[PDB]
């Protein structure tokens, strides 16, 4: 294949560039698909749950393509090499840039569209409290975003950001607390042609529930039914034909919307880290997926009509540097931005043996190195909580592990990593409670990521089984669980420290702080795929670790 | 003792109008601890409303010259007067 | 879901008398509460059904898993019935809505709010 993705003929009247959930990845890394989406059984097979060889036979995406290696974990390794890095903000900036040349050659109208989760979870993130995020976008040129992660800086940066950030920022859902007055414009029309496109913001509900409440203090998130109905009605009587939902909301819980709010003709999904090739039609509505650490650009070109869109061309771009012209500009930038962190950043702290995968449903290799790393340091923990966060990076085998891997996969606001004890009552009560949130028939009771990684101990998970049934036969350190015994826990970017009793003498210190401890007296890391989990009905996939 | 704010949601001849009413008082169920004293709120002149213990610290109260009158478990009501 | 029948019941005896077994199930009313709740204390709930304003006698709503089940009492003499509201949950519980007519029969509206803990993925 001469690799000719990025040349399309002309299609629609409107182009829709749309990028979702970077987590501020500047420069090109790896990122794999997770190998299981776990879904109960009346979710089974539809888009947002498949993985591996289903992926690519339900879109007809063939083995070994560029598309295959952006779309499933199957020959990862062994196309990594082949394709290159993915992502980085020079890669993305010269695909923006040369896919709105070419639309603006053709006649039509270019939108660049962010979907939230950018400005935080990085290296360059953290250093420059989000600043540095918001003015590649500026250089790219970015209309609209949304938000959700981007709020863990506190309620003063991103007020403080947003006057820096020359798109406009659409939100209808973000409410003051004590009236619900909307701070933010719900929408914006734009003029294409004969034609006028509204832009509909959608944010995350569930942002109080997911990072400290002190962060978004004064501020309603809560998903208004009512509240976006009347903002696609009243864009529909001033004048607009189409409407396009910019949402972090979840595709799933999107989906949900797309049967129980009219006016919507597209919806442009994030915060799932899903993708899609060829556009989900749920009712009378198109739903896009988003991506990931920004590997992949969404070119939706739109064929307008009278009363929405009349029909639609999705073609998902892969990002890769190595087949990408060169963004000299945001490459000086990025340069004059990292200049004395460099050698912070980019210095090897331990080469990997084996592949270093985050994304998973119940398990992966680099949360068993987290849980590794704090049992090695810390060996009176019998039980490692690690954050199932859909965000990260990908290792390869021989590839060495920087500063910069670990803000990429560790980089929260809050990196403190809890020393408390937990009776084995709440721990079975905890596993069941995510259980009951990630494995829900209704997407509307869906919440967060995934199922938190526990290093330690060994449970049955029946996704298909009531509330209160889902997690059995649990055992702690090769012996079951029992639900009077206290068990030391050390859990980092959640509340499970809340419910239980901290440990004495111990004081909360930041997990990459902790990871670099361990990184650097090692050396060398080989931590190959055990699953301490067993599916009831669903076959566990594996992927390859050696290559 | 008691600040009340009060706003209409301008009203059209012949649909249904909002009442929208918020007061600035620290509702404790008295459950949550050292423990803490139970304090909560327990009327239109038209339409009565008795909350329970288990009231959100500030409150919004929806309805649909009006004058409203709230009374507590201590006894300090809360007037707003909107045209 | 947040299902407590032993609660429940001891609420329905002391304010009503009639149990969870003598209450008919309902359609009509209609009970527009968030899957997830934000807030530990904020929480929203609303409640309207469609009928005519003298017909409404009562409108109640119970927590059941909430050590108090009590959360609010509404009679509409002369307004029409509606009630967005801010009310304490202590776990993940399902709020149960009933409303009193002229005719003796209670109508039902089930509608459950979890109260969870995660981070931002
Ligand atoms: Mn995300
Ligand atoms: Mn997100």
């Amino acid at each position: 294949d001469p690799r000719s993705l990025y040349d399309l003929p002309p299609y629609g009247d409107a182009t829709l560039l749309y990028f979702s959930d970077l987590h501020g990845q500047a420069f090109p890394h790896y990122f794999m698909e997770p190998p299981n989406l776990i879904a109960p059984k009346p979710l089974m097979g539809r888009p947002g749950y498949l993985t591996g060889e289903a992926i690519l036979r339900y879109y007809g995406v063939e083995r070994g393509t560029p598309l295959a290696y952006l779309l499933s974990y199957v020959d990862f390794v062994e196309l990594a090499r082949t394709f290159g890095p993915i992502g980085g903000m020079g890669a993305l900036t010269a695909l923006i840039r040369d896919q709105k040349a070419r639309v603006e050659a053709e006649g039509g109208k270019a939108l660049v569209l962010d979907g939230g989760d950018t400005w935080t979870n990085s290296g360059l993130s953290l250093l420059t409290r989000g600043e540095a995020v918001v003015r590649w976008q500026n250089l790219v040129g970015v209309d609209h975003m949304v938000s959700h992660c981007e709020w863990t800086l506190g309620r003063e940066r991103v007020e403080e950001l947003l006057g820096l950030f020359r798109g406009e920022f659409l939100s209808y859902n973000i409410v003051d607390d004590l009236f619900g007055d909307p701070l933010f414009p719900a929408y914006r029309i734009h003029r294409v042609g004969p034609y006028a496109l509204a832009v509909v913001g959608a944010s995350y509900p569930y942002v109080k529930v997911s990072h400290p409440e002190s962060f978004t203090e004064g501020l309603s998130f809560a998903l208004d039914e009512r509240r976006l109905q009347e903002a696609v009605d009243k864009a529909r009587a001033e004048g607009a034909n189409a409407v396009v939902l910019l949402s972090h909301n979840g595709m799933q819980l999107d989906a949900a919307l797309a049967e129980r709010i009219r006016g919507i003709d597209l919806i442009l999904s994030g915060h799932t880290h899903d993708l899609t090739p060829r556009p989900w039609r749920v009712g009378k509505t198109w739903i896009v997926a988003g991506s990931a650490a920004g590997k992949a650009l969404m070119r939706v070109d739109l064929k307008l009509w009278k009363g929405g869109i009349a029909n639609l061309r999705v073609r998902v771009l892969p990002v890769l540097a190595e087949h990408l012209p060169k963004a000299e500009d945001v490459e000086a930038f990025l340069k004059a931005q990292l200049a004395p962190h460099q050698d912070h950043l980019f210095t090897p702290l331990a080469v990997s043996e084996t592949l270093l995968y985050k994304r998973d449903t119940l398990y992966s290799t680099w949360d068993q190195l987290v849980g590794e790393a704090v049992k090695a340091i810390y060996p009176e923990v019998e039980v490692v909580f690690s954050p199932a966060v859909r965000w990260g990076t990908t290792i390869l085998p021989g590839q060495a592990i920087t500063w910069d891997h670990l803000y990429a996969y560790t980089g929260f606001t809050y990196p403190e990593l809890y020393l408390f004890y937990l009776r084995g009552a709440q721990i079975k009560a905890v596993l069941e409670d995510i259980a009951s949130n990630v494995f829900t028939s209704d997407p509307f009771y869906q919440q967060g990521g995934d199922v938190s990684r526990v290093f330690g101990l060994r449970y049955v998970l029946d996704p298909d089984a009531p509330t209160g049934e889902r997690v059995r036969e649990v055992e702690v350190g090769g012996r079951p669980l029992d639900p009077n015994r206290r068990y030391l826990a050390a859990a980092y970017g959640g509340r499970l420290q809340r419910v239980g009793e901290a440990k004495p003498g111990y004081e909360p210190r930041p997990i990459y702080e902790v990871l670099a401890e361990y990184l650097r007296s090692v050396g060398r890391v080989r931590v190959r795929p055990e699953p301490n989990v067993k599916v009831i009905g669903r076959n566990y996939r594996l992927p390859e670790v050696t290559g | 003792p008691f600040r009340t704010i009060a706003r209409l949601n301008k009203p059209k001849a012949g649909e249904e109008f909002r009442l929208q009413v918020v007061a600035q008082h620290p509702n404790e169920p008295g459950t949550r601890r050292k423990l803490i004293p139970a304090k909560y709120i327990n009327e239109v002149y038209v339409a009565e409303a008795r909350p329970g213990p288990s009231t959100s610290a500030n409150p919004l109260y929806a309805f649909k010259t009006f004058t409203i009158k709230l009374k507590d478990t201590d006894g300090d009501t809360g007037e707003a007067s909107v045209k | 879901e947040g299902e407590d029948l032993e609660h429940l019941e001891q609420a329905l005896k002391e304010v009503f008398g009639k149990g969870f077994k003598d209450l008919t199930p309902s359609d009509a009313v209609k009970l527009n509460m968030p899957a997830i709740a934000e807030s530990g204390a904020n929480v929203p709930a609303e409640v309207e059904v469609a009928l005519p304003k003298e017909q409404v006698r009562a409108i109640h709503l119970f927590a059941d898993k909430n050590p108090t089940p009590h959360i609010l009492a509404f009679m509409p003499m002369k307004a029409e019935p509606y009630y967005a509201t801010r009310v304490r949950l202590a776990e993940t519980t399902a709020i149960r809505a009933v409303v009193e007519t002229q005719d003796g029969k209670l109508l039902l509206a089930s509608a459950s709010t979890r109260v969870t803990v995660g981070g931002c993925g």
